[PDB]
């Protein structure tokens, strides 16, 4: 809701998970809201948490669950666009806004297939009064034949103004992605690194025939993840190693 | 620190909340 | 009000909770959050007095006893119950205030002289093995009869905190070993925790448990085994996480995305498009 323009509970909500565990982010985002129940939706929507994944029944697809699909307890497939469990009065873009919104997932899963060979991808829009926002969201998890796991989840949040009579619109991407390793071996004992690095881009585009919105969005995702992928090799596998044998 | 995350955009308004959450309400 | 009284309560557990987890190097910050979100600072300061002792005693944290060189360690086994701490090196107690970490009012202490010489034989080796094997380690040594057996337990810590470029990280390492002629059982848990959070949340959260044996004889030749021990361990232990850091680099991490699709060239949005 954002009902409040100072809110100093809500910055020490966002503080204290930017310091707890990241490990333990579903546990510990329940027990926050708790405390602060008045701010559940704000911390629904601004807390990241790994993604799961749901099985579509009626078309056989998986699916990934978010704050942005959900109303009440149900969750709306990108595929089918139902509610599941069923949902007489749920939340649903407009007719025009899933057309894009199918065109957008299609985009994305081929975007997947090439960047990830695997896992699982949805894209979901919502309607805004001049323009749209949407949510990209991607979940791969690697070899489980491995002693050392690992897991990546993609959280692309876009909001975009529309200016259809300048043929214009103002792009904004915000983009977390929650990277997780694990590993019990005989050598380190356990070993869990994970977490999330959250970076944003902004930027205007035309958008035409030949440069339509999912085009427009879908470069500055690649982008922003091309970049992320390396920033997040460095800050694990660099910094926090060199953390480590800074200790001893 | 500041939040990238507190001006992201958030979903509909309007919508039921989980009710695991209902009941801290 | 019953139903009230149970959520006063939840609330205080839950903030008790978030309160012992806090990164190293990051209490202040956590507490001020919590405060702010419990918004009740009695249910708080009386609620959570706990929180604070907890986490002070989980974490090893060091402190300065003004007058002595060295620092000593708050740990569960130095804690006597009372709001006092025991430091067995300089055999003495002191007030600890768990909220401004301050050791004050130094008082003698009498110990047992049946386990002070082993106590103390353990202390100077480990002393002299964590100043060559840490930037700035500290340790401390206990000598108690626990559950019926002579004991010694020894506790190492050693932090780096740069809270201006986004990052802290702890290490602590604890062992135990029985005074039981001719071998004891050596216990001991090693535990790593980093935290960085420019513009995100990353932490390093490991630990590894250690069963071995150590030949008991003199106070001087068993204190020089068991931190034969504890070396090789450690050792052992650091090399096999930076080994697994490797893997995860060179295998595990490219498992997940690619660097470009197998193309070796960026999407080309328009025939994805058509």
């Amino acid at each position: 809701g954002s009902e409040f323009m100072s809110d100093q509970q809500l910055d020490c909500a966002l503080d204290l998970m930017r310091r707890l565990p990241p490990q333990q982010i579903e546990k510990n985002l329940s027990d926050l809201i708790d405390l602060v129940p008045s701010l559940c939706e704000d911390l629904l929507s601004s807390v990241d948490q790994p993604l799961k994944i749901a099985r579509d029944k009626v078309v056989g697809k998986d699916y990934l669950l978010c704050d942005y699909n959900r109303d009440g307890d149900s969750y709306r497939s990108p595929w089918s666009n139902k509610y599941d469990p069923p949902l007489e009065d749920g939340a649903m873009p407009s007719a025009r806004l899933r057309k894009l919104e199918v065109e957008a997932n299609n985009a994305f899963d081929q975007y997947r297939d090439l960047y990830f060979e695997g896992g699982v991808s949805s894209v979901y829009l919502w309607d805004l009064d001049h323009g749209f926002a949407g949510v990209i969201l991607i979940k791969k998890a690697g070899d489980g034949s491995k002693k050392i796991k690992g897991c990546w989840d993609s959280i692309h949040v876009v909001e975009v103004q529309e200016k259809s009579s300048g043929r214009t619109a103002h792009y904004k991407l915000t983009s977390t992605v929650m990277l997780w390793l694990q590993t019990n071996k005989t050598g380190s004992g356990t070993m869990n690194l994970g977490g999330s690095l959250t970076r944003q881009m902004e930027k205007d585009e035309t958008v035409s025939d030949s440069s339509p919105h999912i085009a427009n969005i879908g470069r500055l995702v690649e982008d922003m993840e091309n970049k992320i992928r390396s920033t997040l090799n460095e800050i694990y596998f660099g910094k926090t190693k060199d953390i480590v044998n800074g200790l001893r | 620190l500041t939040h990238f995350v507190r001006e992201r955009a958030q979903g509909p308004r309007g919508r039921r909340l989980p009710a695991h959450l209902q009941a801290k309400i | 009000d019953f139903e009230d009284r149970v959520s006063d309560e939840e609330k205080v557990r839950i903030a008790a909770k978030f309160i012992t987890h806090a990164p190293p190097g990051e209490f202040n910050e956590v507490f001020n959050d919590v405060r702010l979100l419990l918004n009740n600072d009695n249910l708080l300061r009386e609620g959570a007095a706990h929180a604070f002792a907890q986490y002070n005693m989980d974490q090893f944290t060091p402190v300065k006893i003004e007058g002595y060189d060295d620092q000593v360690l708050i740990t569960e086994h130095g804690d006597l119950g009372n709001g006092r701490f025991l430091d067995p090196r300089n055999k003495i107690s002191f007030k600890f205030d768990h909220l401004r970490k301050e050791a004050s009012d130094p008082q003698p202490e009498d110990t047992e002289s049946a386990l002070k010489q082993w106590r103390d034989a353990c202390d100077s080796a480990l002393r002299a093995y964590v100043k060559d094997h840490y930037p700035n380690g500290f340790c401390t040594v206990y000598g108690k009869s626990i559950d019926g057996q002579q004991t010694i337990i020894a506790c190492i810590e050693s932090h780096q905190f740069q809270p201006k470029n986004f990052w802290n990280g702890r290490w602590r390492s604890e062992w135990k070993f029985t005074i039981t002629p001719p071998t004891a059982q050596v216990a001991a848990v090693l535990k790593i925790q980093v935290h960085y959070y420019e513009d995100g949340n990353v932490q390093l959260v490991s630990h590894k448990d250690i069963q071995d044996s150590v030949q008991v004889s003199s106070d001087v030749q068993t204190a020089k085994e068991f931190i034969k021990i504890i070396e090789n361990a450690e050792n052992e232990y650091q090399t096999a996480i930076s080994e697994n850091y490797q893997t995860m680099s060179d295998t595990t991490f490219k498992a997940l995305r690619r660097q470009l699709p197998v193309t070796r060239t960026k999407i080309d949005w328009n025939k994805i498009l058509s």
